[PDB]
């Protein structure tokens, strides 16, 4: 989530005065090249380095990755609602997330570098196989970075993290 | 499963030379772990994350590599570096360990004096037993093969010598009419025949080799001859426990003055580490033998002698027997079984139990008691080490959630359970087979370090008819 | 006259050793005598050839009335011949009129009476420098025990007439009746033979009297004295009816016991304990092994490690009855210099019943046993010595005595390699062999032999010693033989086998000086003069 280890250099700037979604690239600043769903979407030659996705009311979405002087970084699955990606389903006030990789092993989930879906003492947070259910989802509290990884593996080793921002 | 290949399988290097061990994985591994495993001990983690040295690991060791190629480097090989080095991958279950690099010190080309006894003798009352000691690496006719016995519940007691050069034996008064020792110079092997076996003769009889300034310098493996139906030196402490790092001290008192007429005191202390034959620690009243760290430092004069260990370490556990030879029949004391006060508790410790000899097809349950940390916060893994084979992962269990994963070879015969209230993990083996014989060790898996940092002492399991 | 060399035990021993004594050959020591325990245990003694020690004598009266002269061949501590101290009331030393050598000490004798009035000046002779007589001519016991002043030329105590044939105690010696300044000389010089000869009238010296033969167990010394036992530098040898103190040929025979038989019966090798018991020993009886355990030191035998410099004590060994199996020598030594002087290894007992001089698994460059001549019984194995080079040269058939003796000299330094490294016998050596890389260690000499050394040629015509060859050996000629350049300087040994004499020539023999004043036949001094031709002419 907060860390960029694991080639997860793409992060969302949560410091916007207006409802605009800005993306940042954590690479040695020479020139930043932005990509969206594999296609190049911009090339920042010095000066500015953040990529603006527009207003959050437009529900920006896609697999975003950047690249400096090294190879392209891992994708950042952006999912706003105001490689196989994570599946997001909204039904009323319940948000369901599906782990893209479900080989049948014990799937663990983490939100903002904090494990979730393990304890049964949470009625609004349930984990069923590769599906994580969030009942009565809180926009200000339950939004952020999400990642699914199997027991024994590092969360930073995931192919990509999911950035969920939903108003329900 | 990702296959790990370690090269070389056995490397001989001189003291101070650079020893490099390479580990090849069948598939790219994110992190490779390096463990140091001495003979008879559990593997000790040396390098984690492929480049970070474990706590206490000397800077002369270094790990490097990425993907499927990893390298382990010892900048300056030392005599203490003699151990089995194995590389382990944690990217995918089961945790795969390489065949292991048997690291030996080429320095010391002169034949290592290694006496081997017969061993495993079981007899009946009133019988006679003959035990041999194949002397190798030394001119068998230039050092007396003194033979000593250590009965259960008693200290070392000399059983008389034999000077293999001439066959002219001395003998012990307690066996002067019962035990005869004869040399066989051709095969470089002394023999000792004790006649009229009684109940009190059931013991472990060892073959020493009286060196220049120290008696019983290089001791044989030791033969347990179980048969069933004098300057007295007393060791003041007995089973005196100490804390890891806390200094310990054992005192020994002699019946008379142990100052020989020659002016040299033949007082010594042998440290029979648990499961090994005694190895000299204080060659004379004060001098420490070679190969023994400066931690052991005895003292004493007249008739009073006390050995002061500067810092009781993990290795020093074992009955330190004090022997005096300035009298005719050299006699050893009771011996203080110095043991760790913390034991299975204190720091992070895994106490392994439940081993033994079982018949094929029977069931055996192993237990690993964890103390010093939150049992539910770490995964407990089980590893089996067959005689002459490398480390094989059996399975692991998470105490917090109860999720279990096992190797496909033992998934249908081994069951891993845990007791969070006792902070103990259980490895239940059903339908035991001869191939299951080996040392079963439990290891604590630190997800933060992606390496098993704390491992149990190992429980020997023997499947024999 | 008969001559002699617990409180109750001391009194018994002293009474046994001094009851019949008339002249005391050694020193009379009367010490630690209990009160009222002595009764005339010694009263006939008349000559103390030594020191009189009367100390700590609780007895009231020690007579010593007949002792006339205490010679002074020794002293108590220094210039102390009569030691009356720390004792006793009456000591009637009546007849003692002269003590030739030493002084008399009086001290710590509160009970001694009437002895302070004795005129000690006559008794002592010119040794007043240590005359501590501090603790009237009467020796006590009332009257008739007077000091008999006589002093305050061969008669010591007194004269019974102006004749040397009648004297109480002779000053130096008395042949039979006359007091002679010296014994009848053993060797008399005859002008006819121009050499000293055994004089039939000469008599050996036995204490203070000249005796034709030494009775009892008495040995004639070199100086003519008949001592009781031969000195350390001498040996006992019987050639005539009287034994003589023959000077020892180097180390004299001191048969020690070897490792295996005797005090060193159960010993394993020559440990540091076993060593120093063989110092100054020859003809070691038994084996003499040096196993590795000697060099390492042992605990079960409690033997400290033997320093390599202590192996040099064995150098005096000139024979071994058993087997001399030297299985480990100090590596810092290149040759078995410990057994250099060994001469014969009888080999009565053989190691493993086969080997009698075995040198196995050493690091010695050369065997170094130059003096070895015979290895009687057993075989010889000289193997394992990876640096032994001059080994196979020596003719092993020559030294051995029994036809069954073999030799197993193997695995030493290669003979090809020995010659390649320059390790071959020095040219001055016969083809018999070489004991080492030096000329001295040569089995036999090619031309001459200046002692053990094998020189190219003796100094027959030119040289400092000017040897005269004989039996393929160089013998240094007598000093009087002046070196000759035209031919040899001496036909053979002795002063009468020389062509040119450096000093004067007396008859056939060449001597430093002509015989002047030497005792000759008929007890007449011989004086000879030398002519211009250096011929010594009798006067």
């Amino acid at each position: 989530m907060q860390s960029i280890k694991g080639n997860h250099l793409v992060k969302v700037y949560d410091y916007q005065e207006d409802g605009s979604v800005l993306l940042t690239c954590d690479a040695e600043a020479k020139n930043i090249t932005w990509f969206k769903d594999g296609k190049m979407i911009g090339f920042l030659t010095e000066d500015k380095k953040k990529w603006n996705l527009g207003s959050n009311a437009k529900d920006p979405r896609g697999m975003y990755q950047c690249k400096g002087s090294q190879n392209k970084s891992k994708p950042l699955q952006v999912y706003y609602r105001m490689q196989t990606p994570y599946k997001v389903s909204i039904s009323g006030t319940t948000v369901i997330l599906t782990c893209p990789q479900y080989p049948g092993s014990e799937i663990l989930w983490q939100h903002n570098d904090k494990n979730i879906g393990g304890d049964e003492d949470d009625k609004n947070i349930g984990s069923d196989e590769d599906h994580l259910s969030l009942k009565e989802f809180s926009e200000l509290e339950q939004s952020g970075y999400y990642v699914c990884y199997p027991r024994g593996s590092k969360p930073e080793d995931a192919n990509f993290y999911l950035y969920l921002r939903a108003r329900v | 499963d990702i296959q790990m290949t370690q090269s070389p399988s056995s490397l001989s290097a001189s003291v101070g030379d650079r020893v490099t061990i390479t580990c090849s994985a069948s598939s790219s591994v994110s992190y490779m772990n390096w463990y140091q495993q001495t003979p008879g001990k559990a593997p000790k983690r040396w390098i984690y994350d492929t480049s970070k040295l474990a706590s206490g690991v000397p800077s002369r060791f270094s790990g490097s590599g990425s993907g499927t190629d990893y390298t382990f480097t010892i900048s300056s090989l030392q005599p203490e570096d003699i151990a089995t080095y194995y590389c382990q991958q944690w990217s995918s279950n089961p945790f795969t360990f390489g065949q292991g690099t048997k690291l030996q010190i080429t320095s010391g080309g002169g034949g290592q004096v290694q006496l081997v006894q017969s061993g495993a003798e079981v007899k009946k009352p009133g019988a006679s037993v003959k035990v041999s000691c194949k002397a190798s690496g030394y001119t068998f006719t230039s050092y007396w093969m003194h033979w000593v016995r250590q009965a259960p519940g008693q200290g070392l007691e000399w059983m008389g010598n034999i000077w293999p050069g001439s066959g002219g034996t001395n003998y012990a008064e307690k066996f002067k009419n019962r035990v005869t020792m004869t040399r066989d110079t051709s095969i470089s092997t002394a023999y000792m025949e004790l006649s009229r076996l009684r109940s009190d003769d059931t013991a472990v009889y060892y073959c020493a080799r009286s060196g220049g300034p120290y008696f019983f310098d290089y001791w044989g493996q030791g033969t347990l001859v179980t048969v069933s139906s004098d300057i007295v030196m007393t060791q003041s402490p007995l089973s005196l426990p100490v804390t890891p790092g806390e200094p310990a001290s054992i005192s020994c008192r002699s019946s008379q003055n142990i100052v020989h007429n020659n002016g040299i005191t033949y007082l010594e202390w042998y440290l029979q580490k648990p499961g090994q034959s005694p190895q000299l620690l204080i060659y004379k009243v004060s001098d420490r033998f070679s190969g023994v760290p400066d931690r052991f430092s005895g003292s004493g004069s007249g008739t009073d002698f006390t050995l002061k260990i500067s810092r009781v370490e993990a290795e020093d556990v074992g009955v330190y027997y004090c022997f005096q030879g300035s009298h005719i029949p050299p006699t050893f004391g009771q011996g203080t079984k110095v043991e760790i006060k913390s034991g299975g508790g204190g720091q992070v410790q895994l106490v392994q139990s439940g081993g033994g000899v079982v018949q094929p097809g029977r069931s055996l349950r192993l237990s690993c008691k964890a103390s010093g940390y939150t049992f539910t916060r770490y995964t407990m893994h089980w590893v089996r080490q067959a005689p002459g084979k490398g480390l094989e992962w059996i399975g692991y269990i998470n105490p917090s959630r109860g999720y279990t994963n096992y190797n496909q070879k033992v998934k249908d015969r081994f069951t891993i359970s845990r007791d969070n209230s006792k902070n103990t993990a259980f490895l239940q083996m059903d339908s035991l087979r001869p191939e299951d014989t080996g040392v079963y060790f439990c290891a604590r898996y630190y997800d933060d370090h992606y390496s098993l940092d704390y491992w149990g002492q190992g429980t020997p399991v023997t499947v024999s008819s | 006259k008969k001559v002699c060399q617990t409180f109750e035990d001391h009194f018994l021993s002293l009474q046994r050793m001094f009851n019949n004594c008339e002249v005391v050959l050694g020193n009379l020591e009367i010490t630690y005598v209990q009160r009222n325990y002595d009764l005339s245990f010694l009263k006939t003694i008349q000559e103390v050839a030594g020191y009189v020690l009367i100390a700590l004598n609780t007895v009231e009266r020690i007579p010593l009335e007949n002792l006339q002269i205490i010679r002074g061949n020794m002293y108590y501590e220094n210039s102390y011949a009569l030691a009356v101290l720390s004792n006793l009331k009456e000591l009637p030393m009546r007849n003692l009129q002269e003590i030739l050598h030493g002084a008399v000490r009086f001290s710590n004798n509160p009970a001694l009476c009437n002895v302070e009035s004795i005129q000690w000046r006559d008794i002592v002779s010119s040794d007043f420098l240590s005359n501590m007589s501090m603790d009237g001519s009467c020796w006590g016991a009332g009257e008739e025990n007077c000091q008999k002043l006589t002093k305050i030329n061969q008669c010591a105590a007194g004269c019974t007439g102006p004749r040397e044939s009648d004297c109480l105690v002779c000053r130096k010696f008395r042949d039979e009746a006359t007091c002679k300044d010296t014994c009848p000389p053993l060797m008399l010089y005859n002008p006819t033979t121009y050499q000293m000869d055994v004089n039939p009238e000469g008599k050996y010296s036995f204490g203070a009297t000249c005796v034709k033969k030494c009775p009892r167990n008495y040995v004639v010394t070199d100086h003519g004295s008949c001592v009781r036992a031969c000195g350390a530098d001498s040996y006992e040898m019987e050639e005539d009816g009287v034994r003589k103190c023959k000077k020892c040929e180097g180390p004299c025979r001191k048969v020690c016991n070897g490792i295996g038989i005797g005090e060193f019966k159960d010993s394993l090798s020559i440990n540091a304990t076993n060593i120093k018991h063989f110092k100054n020993c020859t003809s070691i009886s038994g084996d003499l092994h040096i196993l590795p355990v000697a060099f390492r030191g042992d605990s079960f035998t409690h033997t400290p490690p033997l320093d390599p410099q202590e192996l040099d004590i064995l150098k005096t060994v000139k024979e071994i009855t058993g087997f001399l199996l030297i299985q480990a020598w100090p590596e810092n030594r290149t040759d078995l210099h410990a057994f250099e002087n060994l001469e014969i290894i009888r080999g009565r007992t053989k190691q493993h019943g086969q080997f009698s001089l075995a040198v196995v698994s050493l690091n010695i460059t050369s065997l170094g046993l130059r003096s070895l001549k015979e290895i009687s019984d057993g075989d010889v194995i000289i193997s394992g010595n990876k640096n032994l080079c001059y080994a196979n040269t020596i003719n092993w058939k020559k030294l051995f005595g029994t036809s069954g003796q073999k030799t197993k000299i193997i695995s030493n330094r290669g003979e090809n390699s020995c010659k390649a490294t320059g390790q071959v016998c020095h040219a001055l050596c016969s083809p018999e062999g070489c004991w080492g890389p030096e000329p001295r260690d040569c089995v036999s000499c090619r031309n001459v032999s200046r002692g053990r050394e094998c020189v190219d040629k003796c100094n027959l015509l030119e040289g400092e010693p000017r040897e005269f060859v004989e039996n393929s050996e160089c013998i240094q000629c007598h000093p009087e033989c002046l070196p000759q350049a035209m031919n040899i300087t001496c036909t053979g040994r002795g002063p009468d086998n020389c062509i040119q004499c450096a000093h004067y020539i007396d008859g056939p023999h060449c001597v430093k000086t002509c015989p002047a004043g030497v005792m000759g036949e008929n007890n007449t001094l011989v004086w000879k003069y030398a002519d211009a031709g250096h011929v010594c002419h009798l006067c």
